[PDB]
DNA sequence: ACGTATGCTATAATGTGTGCAGTCTGACGCGG
């Protein structure tokens, strides 16, 4: 969606944005797995365990 | 409309009547429903003219059929509304009123002329006491105040024969009677008797005022106003709002206060009312008049509706918010638009994106023009609608005019000239401006939400000016430093770095290519990495002895990437330049090289191509910023935990009572400072060479491809200083006060701060950002101050015909040579035949420019010192020559005559300071002070050569130095200065003067956190004026009882021991004094304040022992916040509280008389028979010790040098050498690069006026202080005619004062002090003939500089021709 | 000592006669018959009374020193016309004068736009009627609610309230931030920018070329009627003063000049193009 | 000519007197309707005036001679 | 600034003397100010308002 | 924002400020010194007169641009003519002394 | 605001000094489409005429 | 007649004050 400049980071020293990015990706990774199981129309027990 | 000069004189009551076209006799503004002027009111049309263009009030005469007809009924003329702001009015004051500007604007003026104080005059005005005008009976003399009691005594007793009155009436009669002719002669006679300093000053100033007053033609009665002018109604508007409301200026309200009270006085004078009431009315009238001229001055400013003060007249001429600075020198401008800027990485250097709908509105009259030509528009309202409908064919016409048309792009703030550059607009669909990346540096334009103003150059001359001077391609190098400001950064640098940078084997190592094209072939084919070392056959083109290019073909071992970059590289530069890994600093040399070799065209192309390939390869690589990239120290917790226990150790020693608070404070900073550099280097050592796992056979060591490091190592963004906070330690932050927090920030950005670690980070963060907003005003104000004084300087003559200059020596300081002679004497016309070592053949001539290639031969010959033709050594009256200045560093060859330097110089000086408060103030928060200088180690072998040194051998067997400014040289085989150090006072030398040392040897050693007081004689210590409680204090410990004594200064000292100086007197075994060898000075070292003493009374000492230890607390990051006020003070020429004394004329020193320690000096020169005495403090120590061969201006005392003391004695080239060194010292600390010639400009201007000493052919006489150029033009006619020479002595002037000194009063009032400037100029009756820029920019004429220099001089021959 | 114009005058009145009943009569009896010194005294004496009155007539228009001066003028007119033979005191008679002269002088020099007494006098009764209503309605009265209690016109009440609407000075800062006053915003009505100046110049030069493109008897009659070339803008019937001397033929020839000119605007490229304008 | 104006500064010298010579010539073509010496190739007066100076056709001495050569033709002709 | 009493000292009014001159000041919610201040000769002064 | 010619100030007779009121960009003294440094004299005089106050200049220049003749036609900004009368209203003889 | 897949890397200098390079796909979803509810007004006044 | 202005009222009353009081470095100008 957006392409940011990595040089707007060392000089700035605001590494929280990179952690926001990493966690956001992980969080989305989990949504992408849940999205796939809900599309696949699997099960209540399978979603519950995960 | 075209004039020559502007005059200022005093407004005579008769003169004011000439402008006025009627007398406003009523406060009535307008009628309430009929919105029209009232009968002889403040908006009266019978006085100020008609409302509309050619229309009377009642409506009897209309438009031009009745050209200049005067109506009967209303009595109103039928002219344009033009006259409603031109026509003035007046008011006939019942009783005379005093002018506040000739009473309160100091000098008193009205009181200065009468030889009468303020109080005396005011108590006359407010009717507290009478004043004598002229006593027939010599009983009462003139200007003698009589209280209400004392007036009555003289009335019945003497009376009649004495004339004394009260109020503004009296003082006017006093001014009307006083004779300027007689009291001028009287003062001249009293001057011949016994003249002092203050007496002669007062007399000479009054004398000149009296003569000036007679020659100005002004009469002192006009100080009092019998007539009061009224401002035109349009200039104090009563206009109606859209909402049925009205709005009026505060002047109208202030005017109604004056007229009401004045008319009420007419009424009371009709009634013959008692005087007590008449008094109040007169006091009121004066309050109203003074409030009208300058409201907030005499007393409380009359507040109005919204409890705020009424804006008066003076206020609209006063300062920033006045007409000058706000509505004349600065203007909102047509053909102007501003918008958010964004990147233009596709653009070439001479291009910039301009939105269509922006350029549409901007070029509106150019569309209507090209439209009538094609015949598409018959008229202009037809063309107006064509544009409005935005029809298709109108875009194509707009597109036609814009081609080959430059536009100006400005960014705020406008620091230096490069703050505006011109480009060729490229229409783009979108509301964003697209700017060229390389020139982003000049503006400091960050694409983070910046806006840039656009301006269209209308006139063909403006199109040529914009393309010639203000085009981005013609502006490369900074004017401040001969260095390219146009330089990639960010992505572009990183892309080239990725390309050039090499790696192990990779795909296709050691292969062999036909050309750099086969390298592009293989890389993009996927059978080679940009980091593969392969032999390639490249053919480089090297310039020969002439203009022809020589071709050379050879096998180069580089990388695939380097080979591809050669394609961008023009043929004329060598290949060795792209053979390295390219960084920002390396790239900046590529463009400079390219420029100095090929020229302009090749560079613009090169610049663009560098940018394009930089961006492209920068995105091809795929550099990222992850959290695994910020690698911290593996043993950080190991360094700190044990560096904490280090500080915890001293903390427990302090509470015991040995190491003092100040010594601990400096000692703890040194521990943390070592630990900080320890983490910095161990994190960089584990990051830089982190790729220790290679291949090939087993292993190899290599540079790390850590994303963050590459981005710092290349010199793209951040540095080792920033990475410290990320993976290492944040560092120590700074408080908003200036002191540094004892506890720094331990954590970094990866690990995460705890709750306090962040609270601590705040303290440093807020104070760093507080000095970004508030301190910027001091540096931006300096830019303003510098400019005004350096407005007038323009290159006038080609050759001044002078053979003078300033001996410039290599600036060697801090071991390695800070600034070389080559860079110091680059682009400067040598004012002395400077050849090679062997004096037998001239190498370089006189009138010649030093190009970089001529400076290369200075290296071969190794020049010692050079007399460069300087600015200050110029003889050109009103400006300078191109030879004196030398090269325009921005251009790259000899400066054009007519180019306005002064402004270029001021900008260059103020630009860095002002910018160095936003770059490292928003991203920086951790101070990095590393003042660990404890011992000098010499690096090359040499003989030790000390200068200005007076040392004495100690008990230990070590040469201890007892002189403050000791320097240490390093002399090579042939005999020339290579390295140079500052050895401080009480330093211990390894080897004395003349001895050989080896390389890597500690030649000097001392303690940094202490300033010792060391003796010159051996014996016992005596306590003198060291009474406990008054001057010193005492603190003991336990069992034994070691007590330390701490000397109190005037801050911690009582009124008892104020005149007592505390000193540790030396004595022998008997108890008598010990003479210092070869002087009549009993040994006595004066201890200053807060001086800690360990030896108590009655302790044996040898020579070289430390008596006391003065603490050296200096833990405040100077940066640019606490270093610019030092620059200011220098420029403003402010004497310090400890100036050093210097010898006047050379002779034989002879010590004289004394005053309770205050030393005099009866110097009696060999030739000079008349003695010379000067006084000296007690606590201050000298350098010379009496009876000596002193020369002109030997260093007697130690301390900061007074700039006035330097020029007064050691001439021009000494004070110029001082300011230049002193200023640059502060900027060099910050890495700000400025050519010395720019400072020399301001220096020259600071040497504008000069006091005269000796009577001349002209009526100069003594005490007058005229400009240096004017008096020298008089000396031109004198050496031709003979007559009497006018000897002189040049004076130094501060910036703020040098601006107000110029003969131009317009330039002075436009600056500041505007209330005073005008009053002094009015009384003098001075006429400004306009020479400066500010002067002609105001009137909106051609600037007598730059483009207009050719025009203004063509008008000067109109004057010369008859 | 004392350098405030206020305290200085207030000092000088503090050292001036304080008259008794029969004393006032002694001076006043001689003051009417013109004793000179007598008229000065009664005035000097009762300046202290003027100050106590102007102590409740402040903060309404002018300053305290401005109220005293105009309050002194009331005491003087009271001295010009007092009756000593009457047994009634002076301090009583003088207060009626000092209260009047102050109110009157405030009514003139308070408002920038000089509001005559008549429009003002009325306005006050409208405002003092608003008091009664406001206290019992507990609601700031409307233009109607004031008109219903006086039984007077709606527009009168409204137009009198329009004249009460006070001023904002041009030099006044803007939104608690003196960045710019109203002068740095408020536009100039008279002079329109070059665009509007050249509109008329270009449009009126185009007409000079159109009048020379028509007939001599058509551009004579058409121009001198509208006052384009002639000196006075005449009518169809008034064109007869020159040489036409016709009413029917002037109207046919006026319109004949305009019909040929309407085709000159259709061919050059205006007509409907310049109709919106 | 369009990018560079250094080749034009080479010929005259003063960056300032170049703008004055180029302007005066630009005005002759803009008003008098004089002919361009160099192929105009769809460029405005600005650029063309620089081209003539750059190649060496326009100079301070050249334009002053040419002025009074048209003006002295008028002198002899009138009287 | 909270009403009540407050003790301050200009760490060098006259850096001539360089004497830390101590001063006190009674700040009310409504009313006149009451200040006490020393001088170079340590003479206690009072300056209402 | 963009502006060619529009509203004008009340006394200063220079354009207004901001896109709110359709005003030209301010060219302050710092912006001025930049052109003084370049040497570009007309570009400045152009931004002191025809683009700002000079009432003769602004309208005259407009007419000249649509004619194609981009010709400098200065006169003298109004805001200075104000400053003359303003100093005269303060009781100071300030007249324009001729050649 | 809104979250989205971001990638840190340079791109032909279209992210030079913090400059932003946003996909058309963001613009297609109209996710960054703010709404501005302007409020005009028309006043009938009583002029002298 | 209409709008604006000018005038008088007769208990006695007679010295004011209102309102923000952490700028700051640097430079003279009147008394003391
Ligand atoms: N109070 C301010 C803030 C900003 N600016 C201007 O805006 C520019 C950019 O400020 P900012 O973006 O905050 O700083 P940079 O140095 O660009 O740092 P960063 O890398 O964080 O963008 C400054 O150089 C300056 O020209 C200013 O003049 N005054
Ligand atoms: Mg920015
Ligand atoms: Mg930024
Ligand atoms: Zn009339």
């Amino acid at each position: 969606d957006i392409v940011l400049n990595p040089l707007g980071v060392p000089s700035r020293m605001n590494i929280g944005q990179i952690l926001e990015t990493h966690l956001g990706m992980a969080a989305k990774g989990i949504g992408d797995k849940i999205n796939a199981m809900l599309k696949q129309q699997q099960e209540v027990a399978k979603l519950r365990e995960f | 409309e075209e004039f020559d000069a502007i005059k200022i004189a005093l407004a005579s009551p008769d003169m004011i009547r000439s402008w006025s076209f009627g007398e406003v006799k009523k406060p009535e503004t307008i009628n309430y429903r009929t919105f029209k002027p009232e009968r002889d009111g403040l908006f009266c049309a019978r006085i100020f003219g008609p409302v509309k263009d050619y229309e009377c009030l009642c409506g009897k005469y209309k438009r031009l059929k009745h050209r200049g007809v005067i109506c009967e009924k209303c009595g109103v003329e039928v002219t344009q509304t033009k006259v409603r702001r031109e026509r003035m009015g007046h008011i006939e004051l019942a009783s005379p009123t005093a002018h506040i500007w000739f009473l309160k604007s100091l000098p008193s003026r009205i009181g200065l002329l009468l030889d009468m104080p303020l109080r005396d005059i005011e108590r006359v005005l407010y009717f507290e006491s009478y004043v004598v005008i002229e006593g027939g009976m010599t009983n009462l003399e003139r200007q003698q105040i009589l209280t209400e009691e004392q007036y009555l005594d003289a009335l019945e007793e003497f009376g009649d024969e004495f004339d004394a009155k009260m109020g503004a009436e009296a003082i006017q009669a006093l001014l009307k009677s006083m004779d300027l002719e007689q009291e001028c002669e009287q003062l001249r006679e009293e001057l011949n008797e016994t003249n002092s300093e203050t007496k002669r000053k007062k007399l000479t100033k009054r004398i000149k005022l009296l003569e000036a007053f007679v020659q100005s033609g002004n009469k002192p009665e006009w100080m009092i106003l019998t007539v009061l002018p009224v401002l035109p109604p349009d200039l104090r508007p009563l206009v109606p709002l859209d909402g049925g409301r009205f709005a009026t200026s505060d002047l109208n309200d202030l005017y109604r206060r004056v007229i009401n009270r004045n008319n009420r006085l007419k009424r009371l004078l009709d009634l013959a009312a008692p005087d007590i009431i008449v008094r109040n009315e007169k006091r009121m009238l004066q309050e109203a008049v003074d409030a009208l001229l300058d409201n907030g001055r005499r007393g409380r400013a009359i507040t109005g509706s919204n409890k705020r003060p009424l804006k008066s007249l003076a206020d609209m001429i006063k300062g920033k918010q006045g007409r000058f600075r706000q509505n004349l020198l600065g203007k909102r401008v047509d053909y102007s638009g501003r918008s958010v800027i964004t990147v233009g990485p596709y653009l070439r250097l001479h291009q910039c994106g301009l939105p269509k709908k922006m350029a549409l509105e901007l070029f509106k009259p150019f569309i209507y023009g090209k439209l009538e030509l094609r015949g598409l528009a018959t008229t202009i309202k037809a063309a107006k609608k064509m544009v409005e409908r935005e029809e298709a064919v109108v875009w194509d016409i707009l597109d036609e005019v814009i081609r080959e048309h430059p536009v100006l792009l400005n960014r705020a703030p406008t620091l230096h000239r490069l703050g505006i550059q011109a480009f060729e607009p490229v229409l783009i669909e979108g509301k964003a401006i697209q700017l060229h990346p390389l020139v982003c540096a000049a503006y400091n334009a960050d694409f983070d939400g910046d806006q840039m103003a656009v301006h269209v150059p209308l006139t063909l001359e403006a199109q040529l000016e914009a393309r010639a001077l203000m085009m981005s391609t013609n502006n490369i190098l900074s004017p401040a430093n001969g260095e390219p400001i146009i330089v990639p950064s960010q992505d572009v640098v990183l892309g080239l770095y990725y390309m050039t940078r090499d790696c192990v084997n990779a795909k296709g190592e050691g292969m062999v290519l036909t050309g750099p094209k086969e390298a592009e072939r293989l890389y993009r084919s996927g059978l080679a990495s940009l980091h593969a070392r392969v032999k390639v056959r490249i053919t480089e083109y090297e310039k020969d002895a002439n203009g022809e290019l020589v071709a050379k073909t050879s096998l180069k071992d580089t990388t695939v990437g380097r080979a591809i970059l050669w394609m961008i590289v023009p043929k004329g530069l060598p290949y060795s330049i792209v053979n390295q890994a390219l960084g920002k600093k390396a790239i900046s040399k590529m463009l400079n090289t390219c420029y100095r070799i090929l020229g302009l065209k090749p560079t613009v192309i090169f610049a663009d191509q560098i940018m394009y390939t930089g961006f492209a390869y920068a995105a091809r690589s795929g550099a990222s910023v992850g959290i695994d990239d910020m690698v911290i120290p593996e043993k950080k917790h190991e360094i700190i935990s044990e560096a904490e226990a280090e500080v915890a150790e001293i903390q427990e020693q302090f509470q015991s009572g040995l190491v003092t608070a100040g010594e601990r404070y400096n000692k703890v900073i040194d521990i943390w400072a070592a630990a900080n550099d320890r983490v910095s280097k161990a994190m960089m050592d584990n990051l830089q060479t982190e790729t220790v796992i290679n291949r090939d056979g087993q292993e190899e060591k290599q540079v790390s491809f850590n994303s963050i490091y590459m981005m710092a190592d290349s010199g793209a963004r951040g540095s080792a200083a920033q990475i410290r906070q990320l993976a290492g330690m944040r560092g120590l932050m700074a408080k908003p006060d200036g002191s540094i927090i004892e506890t720094p920030i331990t954590a970094n950005f990866r690990e995460g701060l705890n709750v306090l670690q962040y609270f601590i980070s705040t303290h440093g963060a807020r104070k760093g950002l507080a000095d970004t907003a508030l301190k910027t005003a001091n540096s931006g104000y300096l830019t303003r101050r510098l400019v005004d004084v350096a407005q007038d300087l323009v290159v006038t003559e080609d050759d001044c015909g002078t053979h003078e200059g300033i001996m410039m020596t290599p600036v060697i300081e801090g071991g390695d040579v800070k600034e070389p002679l080559r860079d110091r004497v680059l682009g400067r016309v040598t004012a002395e035949d400077v050849l090679k070592p062997g004096t037998a053949d001239i190498l370089v001539p006189r009138n010649t420019l030093l190009h970089e290639q001529w400076c290369d031969l200075l290296e071969e010959n190794s020049v010692d010192a050079v007399k460069v033709r300087s600015v200050v050594s110029c003889d050109t009256d009103f400006g300078v020559c191109a030879h004196c200045y030398g090269r325009d560093l921005a251009r790259g060859h000899i400066i054009n005559k007519g180019e306005a330097i002064g402004v270029i110089a001021a900008q260059s000086i103020g630009e860095p300071g002002t910018q160095l408060t936003m770059r490292t103030f928003h991203i920086g928060g951790a101070a990095s002070r590393a003042a660990a200088e404890s011992s000098i180690q010499v690096k090359n072998k040499g003989s030790i050569k000390l200068s200005n040194v007076k040392s004495v051998v100690n008990s230990s067997g070590k040469l201890v130095i007892t002189s403050r400014n000791t320097e240490l040289k390093l002399i090579d085989e042939f005999g020339r200065t290579k390295e140079s150090y500052k050895v401080p006072y009480g330093a211990v030398l390894a080897k004395g003067d003349g001895e050989q040392v080896a390389g890597g040897e500690t030649v000097a050693n001392w303690d940094p956190h202490t300033m010792p007081v060391i003796t010159e004689v051996s014996g016992f210590v005596r306590f003198t004026d060291m009474i406990d409680g008054q001057t010193i204090t005492r603190q003991t410990d336990e069992l034994t009882g070691l007590s330390s004594l701490v000397v109190l200064d005037s801050a911690e000292r009582t009124a008892g021991g104020k005149d007592l100086r505390p000193a540790l007197k030396i004595v022998d075994a008997q108890g008598n004094d010990v003479l210092i060898p070869g002087t009549d000075m009993p040994a006595q070292y004066f201890l200053p304040g807060k001086a800690i003493v360990q030896l108590e009374d009655g302790v044996q000492i040898s020579s070289g022992d430390t008596l006391a230890r003065i603490p050296q607390e200096s833990g405040g990051t100077k940066d640019i916040t606490g270093g610019l006020p030092r620059v200011a003070d220098l420029f403003e020429a402010r004497r310090p509280k400890e100036p050093a004394i210097l010898a006047e004329i050379s002779g034989i020193v002879s010590f004289g008389k004394e005053t309770k320690g205050k030393r005099r000096l009866v110097i009696t020169p060999v030739d000079g028979s008349d003695p010379y005495e000067e006084m000296i403090p007690k606590w201050r120590q000298l350098n010379v010790f009496e009876g000596e061969r002193v020369e002109r201006g030997d260093v007697i005392s130690d301390g900061p040098e007074a700039p006035h003391d330097i020029l007064r004695l050691r001439g021009v080239h000494a004070v110029t050498r001082y300011i230049v060194n002193e200023v640059q010292d502060v900027y060099r600390l910050q890495g700000v690069k400025i050519n010395d010639k720019h400072i020399e400009v301001i220096v020259r201007q600071m040497l504008r006026k000069a006091t005269i000493v000796n009577a001349g052919s002209s009526d100069f006489l003594e005490g007058e202080q005229v400009e240096y150029s004017r008096v020298k033009i008089a000396n031109r006619e004198l050496e031709a005619n003979g007559k009497v020479g006018a000897t002189y002595s040049r004076d130094l002037l501060g910036i703020t004062k040098a601006s107000l000194a110029t003969e131009s009063f317009i330039s002075a009032a436009s600056f500041q002090e505007t209330t005073r400037v005008l009053t002094e100029a009015a009384v003098a009756g001075k006429r400004d003939e306009l020479r400066g820029l500010k002067e002609n920019v105001i009137v909106g004429r051609l600037i007598p500089a730059g483009t207009g220099y050719a025009y203004h001089q063509d008008r000067m021959r109109r004057r010369a021709a008859g | 000592r004392v350098l405030d114009a206020t305290q200085l005058y207030l000092g000088e009145i503090g050292y001036s006669p304080l008259l008794t009943a029969e004393e006032e009569v002694y001076f006043a009896r001689r003051a009417l018959r013109g004793d000179v010194a007598s008229r000065r005294r009664m005035i000097e004496s009762n300046l202290r009374l003027v100050v106590k009155i102007a102590r409740r007539y402040g903060n309404r228009g002018l300053a305290l020193l401005d109220l005293i001066e105009e309050g002194n003028l009331g005491l003087i007119r009271a001295v010009e016309k007092f009756d000593p033979e009457r047994g009634f005191r002076f301090s009583t008679y003088a207060t009626w004068w000092i209260r009047q002269t102050i109110e009157r002088a405030i009514m003139n020099q308070t408002r920038t736009i000089r509001l005559p007494i008549h429009i003002v006098k009325e306005l006050n009764v409208y405002l003092r009627t608003a008091r009664e209503l406001s206290h019992k309605l507990d609601h700031e009265p409307s233009a109607e609610e004031i008109a219903e209690q006086l039984d007077k016109p709606v527009d009168d009440v409204s137009r009198m309230l329009r004249l009460n609407e006070r001023i904002t000075s041009v030099d006044t800062p803007l939104g608690g931030d003196s960045e710019k006053a109203l002068l740095d915003i408020l536009a100039d009505e008279k002079e329109n920018g070059p665009e509007d100046t050249t509109q008329d110049d270009d449009m009126k030069q185009s007409i000079v070329k159109w009048l020379f493109e028509l007939n001599a008897k058509q551009r004579e009659v058409l121009a001198r009627r509208f006052g384009l070339l002639g000196y006075e803008a005449a009518t169809l019937e008034d064109v007869g003063r020159e040489i036409g001397l016709t009413r029917e033929r002037v109207r046919q020839i006026q319109v004949e000049g305009l019909r040929r000119l309407r085709e000159i605007l259709q061919t050059q490229g205006l007509n409907i193009e310049a109709l919106f304008l | 000519a369009r990018v560079t104006v250094q080749d034009a500064v080479e010929k005259i010298g003063n960056r300032f007197d170049l703008v004055l010579v180029a302007a005066r010539r630009a005005r002759q073509m803009q008003v008098g309707g004089k002919d361009p010496l160099v192929p105009e190739e769809n460029d405005k007066t600005t650029v063309i005036a620089l081209r003539e100076i750059e190649e060496g056709l326009i100079n301070n001495q050249i334009l002053d001679v040419r002025e009074r050569q048209e003006q002295q033709e008028q002198e002899a002709a009138e009287l | 600034r909270s009403p009540g009493v407050f003790f301050d000292s200009d760490k060098g009014k006259t850096h001539s003397s360089g004497k830390v001159l101590y001063n006190a000041r009674i700040i009310p919610y409504r009313g006149s100010w009451l200040d006490f201040e020393f001088d170079p000769k340590d003479n206690l002064f009072v300056r209402i308002d | 924002h963009a502006r060619s010619t529009g509203s004008y100030s009340l006394v200063t007779q220079q354009p207004l400020g901001g896109k709110a009121q359709f005003g030209g960009q301010r060219f302050g003294e710092m912006e001025v010194w930049a052109l003084e440094a370049y040497g570009a004299a007309y570009t400045l005089q152009e931004m002191l007169t025809v683009k700002s106050d000079d009432v003769n200049g602004r309208t005259k220049m407009y007419k000249n641009i649509v004619d194609g003749n981009h010709q400098m036609e200065p006169g003298m900004p109004e805001s200075f003519n104000v400053l003359l009368k303003e100093i005269r209203s303060l009781g100071i003889n300030i007249e324009l002394e001729d050649e | 605001g809104q979250n989205m897949r971001v990638a840190f890397m340079p791109w032909n200098g279209y992210n030079f000094e913090d400059s932003i390079l946003v996909s058309e796909r963001v613009v297609q979803e109209d996710r960054f489409t703010t709404i501005h509810i302007q409020e005009l007004a028309c006043v009938s006044r009583d002029t002298k005429l």
